[PDB]
């Protein structure tokens, strides 16, 4: 085994230089360290010219010696995919890490594919409802399309995600592939319990029932392992359009945590460094992974991938080099998301080509597109009521910011899993009812109502049922208020009565550590 | 086409050449000749000054270097691999990693010779029954089937024992700095206990 | 107990090429790991951070105008 | 490499002088 099995040259962070002797690897192929304490995965990017590879570690590379033997797989990194994965948590390297034993594995396709060619695309335009009201008003999502969330650090992009999870993944039919890509991992533990208390995840020998698989390489994992995680979750669902021949969703989490995690290995392969900070080659490795998430003439591959923005800034490159990929595109602002407004979905920069009046109809485009208006008419105006306030406007424009002010109030909604903390239980709306909705405060059949009803409610009758409960809360006035708290028969006892019940815990004598410590 | 594989790796652009140089003359067997032939180009760039000449000044041509190192290396049974080393290293002007070529070479030489240098210094000049009792306790810590050598160095700094310098790790088993822990290990106790 | 159980350890050094800007260039040390605290002659500790084919980068955990070449 | 393995080619340690014999002659005209 002399040939064959090339020793560690050198170590830059994640970055393992591999010398062999003969027969270097292909580029994108997997490399294993022999006597690593995990198993450590390397992944070739380039040929460095003295018989030397370039490998990006798939795991922490600590404990590196520059001596230790590098086996060769002939292979690029290959993941356990079929029917047999459905249930499974599964990290970059096709690991189950959910601890429930190895993954029941039909085929062992590699991760590094070309895309599907042109000949291969399908041009379809078919609506997805969400119950969403912005969504399914100013941007439908395109079923079989690309949907990015944009919008960062605390705008509700993740749970967003999820409350599209919750309504369009289990009245779907098809599977579904959640690929966390450098999100937390607090929150796919909670994707993982939560899955599994809804029954789209389920244990034992009926796991194949389940409809969804996870991949998860989240934040804790090393730039190696991020920068790989969404291929993997791409050959997950990429099994299923391509050989089971259905329709699949992908919610892809934090897309930008791929190209971070490829700018923080570009860094060490020393390249010279592009605009702000990435990597030369960031359009061409999110073009070669974002091609692959398309619905081909077989099957299907709708695709939520959220999209984090970096310090809230649009003309950032590796957003703006994402924004081309997308169909439907859902922008997510912070100055709405501190108005109150819920989901912060910025209703004048999220757009989508499915927002045409040959497909989804004159009424629901020009709805659309009237409410577009107003809200840009609003939008214009926002120094003058800023500086010489309310009362200098023309009739038309301040009411113009009344209908304005209406229908930002009316575009938040309560969500599906957001009741968690906030107590408001959550509205799906159908399409054709909001709609209507929107088409009625467009007409101004809603003028003289609060802007408060319009506020957290679902859709036309529940604006005046709200306005019906806040204003009777205004003139609603009880006499004496009806206490009849004290003199309760055989009901209330005595403080030391209630007292006597309560058990009493002991003290275990201050803290015993020392106890515990010498017992290892 | 078919070369035979060097003992132990190296270093880039200076060693590579040393791997190269290794491989040819192992091909042909004269592994201890070429290291002669080197050693007495050493020697020979540090007599005249015409020669260094040839390596440390930027404004001599290409062509008159390439000719004299040519014609020099024309006769006195050099060896065709150092011929054809030292043509194409004064073709591009690099005569002057001569001398760091030569050291990559010895280390390869010196894995294959099968042959690990050692230093033990002392204190006392060594006598016979201290020599071959310091054999067998600084062979473990050679690590396979070597020629271990055991150099003598006299410094009156240590007072008596032994330190193996081994030139990539060291074992001192001498008293002074037996001593020397000693006294640190007294200290961290006075101001416990 | 302390001389009946004193064996002095075999230890792989290497030799400083340069230091400066918060890194040291260690030659040698074949066998360090990549994060391994390294401890310099000085006493000041230290981390073999980038792992170099020529060298070994280690980063000082503490003032380095106590580390000099060699 | 180091300077350790560099300072001793300080010293001669050639054990042979076929080479630095005859064409020490010669360099002379061939510089000339
Ligand atoms: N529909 C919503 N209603 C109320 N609060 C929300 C909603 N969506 C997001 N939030 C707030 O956003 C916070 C988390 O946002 P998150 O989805 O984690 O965005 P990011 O992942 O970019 O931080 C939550 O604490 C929640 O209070
Ligand atoms: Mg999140």
């Amino acid at each position: 085994p002399a040939i064959d099995a090339g020793y560690v040259s050198q170590v830059i962070g994640p970055v393992v230089d591999v010398r062999f002797d003969g027969e270097l690897p292909s580029i994108l192929s997997s490399l294993e360290v022999e006597g690593h304490s995990v198993r450590l995965v390397l992944e070739v990017a380039q040929h460095m010219g003295d018989n030397t590879v370039r490998c990006i570690a798939m795991d922490s590379t600590d404990g590196l010696v520059r001596g230790q033997k590098v086996v060769d797989t002939g292979s690029p990194i290959k993941v356990p995919v079929g029917r047999g994965t459905l249930g499974r948590i599964m990290n970059v390297i096709g690991e189950p890490v959910d601890e429930q034993g190895p993954i029941d594995a039909a085929d062992i396709w590699s991760i590094h594919r070309e895309a599907p060619e042109f000949t291969e695309q399908s041009t379809e335009q078919e609506i997805l409802v969400t119950g969403i009201k912005v969504v399914d008003l100013l941007a439908p999502y395109q079923r079989g399309g690309k949907i990015g969330l944009f919008g960062g650090a605390g705008v509700g992009k993740t749970v967003l995600i999820m409350e599209l999870i919750n309504n369009v993944a289990k009245a779907h039919g098809g599977f579904s592939v959640f690929a966390g890509v450098g999100e937390r991992t607090r929150e796919g533990n909670d994707l993982y319990r939560e899955m599994i208390e809804s029954g789209v995840i389920k244990l034992g020998a009926e796991r194949g029932n389940s409809k969804c698989t996870l991949v998860y390489g989240q934040m804790n994992e090393p730039p190696g392992a991020r920068a790989r995680v969404a291929l993997t979750g791409l050959t997950v669902a990429e099994y299923f359009r391509d050989i089971e021949g259905q329709d699949v969703l992908l919610f892809v989490d934090n897309i930008f945590r791929f190209t971070q995690a490829n700018s923080e290995v570009s860094a060490l392969l020393g390249r010279i460094p592009s605009a702000v900070g990435y990597q030369p080659t960031l359009a061409t490795d999110l073009g070669g992974l974002q091609e692959r998430i398309t619905t081909t003439t077989k099957g299907s591959i709708t695709s939520v991938q959220a999209v984090y923005v970096p310090a809230d800034d649009l003309t950032d490159p590796a957003p703006a080099t994402t924004f081309a990929h997308l169909d439907a595109t859902t922008v997510l602002s912070r100055s709405i998301a501190e108005l109150g407004i819920y989901p912060a979905v910025d209703p004048l920069d999220s757009t989508s080509r499915m927002l045409n009046p040959n497909v989804i109809g004159a009424e629901h485009y020009n709805v659309a597109r009237g409410v577009q208006k107003v809200l840009q008419d609003y939008k214009n105006l926002q120094d003058i009521i800023a500086i010489l306030g309310m009362d200098e406007l023309s009739e038309e424009d301040k009411l113009t910011v009344a209908r304005a002010r209406k229908i930002q109030r009316f575009l938040s909604q309560p969500f599906q899993v957001a009741e968690v903390f906030t107590g408001t239980p959550g509205k799906y709306v159908d399409l054709a009812d909001t709609i209507s909705g929107f088409q009625g405060v467009l007409t101004g059949k809603y003028d003289d109502l609060p802007e408060m009803a319009f506020y957290m409610v679902g859709d036309i009758k529940e604006v005046k049922e709200k306005a019906d409960k806040m204003a009777k809360d205004i003139a609603s006035r009880k006499e004496a208020d009806n206490k009849k708290v004290s003199e309760e028969l055989k009901d209330i006892p005595s403080l030391d009565k209630l007292v006597s019940e309560i058990k009493e815990v002991v003290i275990e004598e201050d803290d015993g550590l020392e106890e515990d410590f010498k017992a290892e | 086409l078919k070369l035979p594989t060097a003992p132990l790796q190296l270093s880039g652009t200076s060693a590579q050449i040393a791997t190269l140089l290794w491989q040819v003359a192992a091909k042909e067997n004269q592994l201890d000749k070429v290291q002669d032939e080197l050693y007495q180009f050493i020697e020979l760039f540090k007599q005249h000054s015409e020669l260094r000449r040839l390596a440390t000044d930027p404004f001599v041509p290409t062509l008159v270097r390439t000719k004299i190192i040519s014609s020099v290396l024309k006769d006195s049974g050099a060896s065709e691999i150092t011929k054809k080393l030292f043509e194409a290293l004064a073709d591009e002007g690099a005569l002057s990693a001569l001398l760091e070529v030569t050291v990559n070479y010895e280390e390869l030489m010196l894995a294959h010779k099968k042959e690990v240098y050692c230093t033990v210094i002392t204190a006392e000049p060594l006598d016979k029954l201290e020599r071959v009792e310091l054999t067998k306790k600084a062979e473990k810590f050679v690590d396979a089937g070597f020629k271990l050598v055991m150099q003598e160095k006299i410094d009156k700094k240590l007072l008596g024992g032994f330190v193996i310098e081994f030139s990539d790790r060291r074992v001192d088993m001498s008293t002074a700095k037996k001593v020397e822990e000693f006294n640190n290990f007294v200290n961290k106790l006075v101001l416990s206990i | 107990e302390w001389e009946k159980s004193y064996q002095p350890p075999v230890i792989h050094l290497g030799r400083v090429l340069s230091v400066g800007d918060g890194i040291a260039r260690v030659y040698g040390l074949k066998s360090v790991q990549a994060g391994e605290l390294v401890c310099f002659d000085s006493g000041v500790k230290g981390m073999a951070l980038n792992l170099q084919a020529d060298h070994v980068g280690v980063v000082v955990f503490g003032n380095d105008s106590v580390i000099h070449q060699g | 490499a180091d300077a350790k393995a560099l300072d001793e080619l300080r010293k001669p340690k050639f054990s042979s002088k076929y080479l630095i014999q005859h064409v020490s002659q010669k360099l002379i005209p061939a510089v000339k």
